[PDB]
């Protein structure tokens, strides 16, 4: 149970933890081991690492696979590498959290679910909000500049936390328009 | 007292290996016994992450040549070494000459990502070098997706590089 | 044998799963009121015909209440019947003979689906009025530091004795601000 | 990591071996002088190896430190070892072989590491000419 979870959660699909598209990762539900009790615990573990195994899916998916080439915003282009690297960098303090947790488990194996619950509260809202701003620039192929508009309508939300969170991503897609634009000018 | 028996949730480094040798014997089940993957764990933790280390050299270790779900871990963690191999083996010389300046100047980057692992690294967990070496894996990988490893040389590769 | 024994030994077992227990223990009326009050009945003659329970001891109860309280809803004990979470009935304590306990747990019950609520209410932002985001925000504040009290208690079940007026006065200070 | 650092010992053999066989007259005034500024760059392989072992005494050298060390030195004896196999295999001696010198400055040239070892060779054996 307990490297098992750290595991799956890290973007490695496990072996209890099922890796889905339609259900994300579902813990096994056939154990005698398991519970009603312990299983919502897990359900709401489960929810950050399957948005954690999406955003790295499609932050590979789209940087690093071509020498930046016909290209469009939707599949290829400069834009949408740019917001996977922020994408990637803000995801950071989740890997941190992940890192110490074992280090934890080191020090005492006797820990519980609620102590990683109680640690992971703070993300348990922050991921749910950004995916589904990144959810609808992914489906509707959202093409040149429409991106940063459409990251930056929810970033004007009543959220402290997805505020400076969808800011930073939005930062480093500006820096690629300016990089451009300082030398047209 | 006697006291209130620690559940499965609390007791972590007995009762997981129990539970792991469990699922891997039921899975083994499942499918025949033609699977097999004993041992939950073996050989230790900074062991395998040494192996790792000297994977990124780009050359042989104990586990390559260069839960049972540690080689769904241990795969993306191997792969940015065998990318490092692949910078290396397009590099030997010092016809064309500016083909041999192309190939000296890859060195230049390669001797610094050789310098990172051994340096940063003095054996720290193995999901630390996972994370650790995707900001850095990608940027060596972005040239092996370049390089041929025939490939172009002469004016040719002076005006693709342009 | 190689998991049993570790299951048998370590581990509990006898409410989750439908299977039932006895356990021996030295009696004599300071932890045996349940038994002595339920033969001094039998001897009457009610007419017998008992109610269906699985023997769950007392530390296990204190748990599934922790659970409940620090926001986690669906557990096995405490589960909902008509909307609302309610206790289950296959529970006799060795003593209080669960006439206390119904009513203590019913009472805890009643502050349970408080909470489940407002949990289900934050649930419901996981899938523009602005002042709803930053109204769950302020309960989410309140929701964290509450939960870690909890949780604080459920290590002492790992690591001396607790009770139920125990858990009840140290929660004082949260169900005055629950109201 | 031992295999890598081998290199520098079968470069370090061909060169001590062209001092030697190389400053009698039947190979000329200018294979003498080669030979002398190959002297040189032989003591100095030395010189690093001693520090390297007054390290290694203390338990505090590694194999790793090794490698980095003698990067630096494994170059310079590389070229001066296939030089010298090639001048004695084709029994090169005189101005035919204070030509290949200057022809190995231009050889490799693209990095240009191998250039300045080689013009300062050229020098040292063309002062008797």
């Amino acid at each position: 149970m307990i490297h098992e979870l750290l595991l799956a959660l890290s973007g490695y699909p496990g072996s209890i933890f099922t890796w889905n598209k339609r259900s994300g990762l579902q813990v096994s539900q056939d154990f005698p081991f398991l519970h009603p009790s312990e299983t919502s615990v897990l359900n709401r573990l489960c929810r950050l690492g399957t948005d954690y195994i999406r955003f790295t899916e499609f932050i590979e998916q789209y940087t690093g696979h071509v020498q930046q080439q016909q290209g469009q915003g939707g599949l290829h282009g400069i834009y949408l590498r740019a917001f996977c690297t922020g994408l990637d960098s803000v995801l950071q303090p989740y890997r941190q959290a992940l890192l110490d947790l074992e280090q934890e488990f080191l020090g005492d194996p006797h820990l519980s679910i609620s102590h990683v619950n109680y640690f992971l509260d703070q993300f348990q809202l922050l991921f749910p909000s950004v995916m589904v701003v990144v959810e609808q620039i992914k489906s509707q192929k959202i093409h040149g500049c429409q991106i940063l508009e459409t990251v930056y309508k929810h970033s004007c939300g009543g959220l402290p936390p997805v505020r400076s969170a969808l800011e930073k991503i939005l930062a480093v897609c500006h820096g690629v328009m300016y990089k451009q634009l300082s030398a047209w000018m | 007292g006697h006291r209130e028996e620690p559940y499965l949730t609390e007791a972590g480094r007995d009762a997981f290996d129990k539970f792991c040798r469990l699922h891997q014997g039921e899975l083994q089940l499942l499918a025949g016994g033609v699977l097999q993957a004993p041992q939950p764990v073996l050989v230790k933790e900074c062991e395998l992450v040494k192996d790792v280390l000297n994977v990124l050299i780009g050359v042989v270790s104990a586990t390559f040549s260069l839960p049972e779900s540690i080689s769904s871990l241990l795969s993306e963690v191997a792969e940015y070494g065998t990318c490092y191999t692949r910078l290396s083996h397009f590099s030997l010389q010092p016809k064309g000459l500016v083909f041999q300046a192309f190939t000296s100047g890859l060195r230049r980057y390669l001797q610094y990502y050789r310098a990172c692992v051994l340096s940063t690294p003095p054996t720290l967990s193995l999901l630390t070098i996972g994370f650790l070496f995707k900001k850095l894996g990608r940027q060596l990988r972005y040239l092996a997706e370049l390089c041929g490893v025939a490939f172009p040389t002469g004016v040719k590769l002076l005006s693709y590089l342009y | 044998p190689d998991d049993r024994s570790w299951l048998e030994h370590h581990v509990v077992h006898q409410y989750w799963t439908a299977r039932p227990s006895q356990f021996p223990h030295s009696l004599h009326l300071h932890s045996n009121l349940a038994a002595v009050w339920d033969q001094h009945l039998y001897s009457s003659d009610p007419l017998y015909v008992p109610d269906d329970r699985v023997l769950v001891t007392e530390t296990q109860v204190i748990r599934e209440t922790l659970w409940l309280l620090s926001g986690v809803k669906k557990l096995f004990i405490f589960q909902l019947i008509d909307g609302k979470v309610t206790v289950r009935n296959n529970i006799i304590v060795t003593h209080l003979t669960h006439s206390c306990l119904r009513s203590v747990l019913e009472q805890i019950a009643a502050y349970g689906q408080v909470v489940f609520r407002l949990q289900e209410f934050i649930d419901e932002v996981m899938g523009p009025f602005r002042t709803y985001q930053a109204f769950m925000w302020a309960l989410y504040k309140y929701f964290i530091s509450f939960k870690e009290e909890l949780a604080e208690i459920e290590k002492c079940i790992i690591n001396t004795t607790i009770t139920l007026a125990i858990v009840v006065d140290k929660l004082a200070p949260r169900l005055s601000q629950l109201k | 990591l031992v295999h890598r650092i081998l290199p520098v010992a079968a470069s370090y053999s061909a060169v001590t071996r062209f001092i030697e066989e190389k400053s009698s007259f039947e190979y000329g005034q200018v294979n003498h002088a080669l030979a002398a500024a190959m002297r040189t760059l032989v003591k100095e392989h030395l010189i690093l190896v001693s520090q390297l072992e007054q390290l290694h005494r203390q338990g505090l050298l590694s194999l790793q430190k090794l490698w980095f060390y003698i990067q630096p030195a494994m170059r310079t004896m590389d070229i001066l070892a296939s030089l010298a196999t090639s001048v004695d295999k084709g029994e090169c001696l005189g101005g035919s072989t204070l030509s290949l010198l200057h022809d190995r400055s231009f050889s490799y040239t693209g990095d240009s590491q191998a250039q300045e070892l080689c013009l300062y060779l050229t020098k040292a054996a063309s002062a008797p000419y």
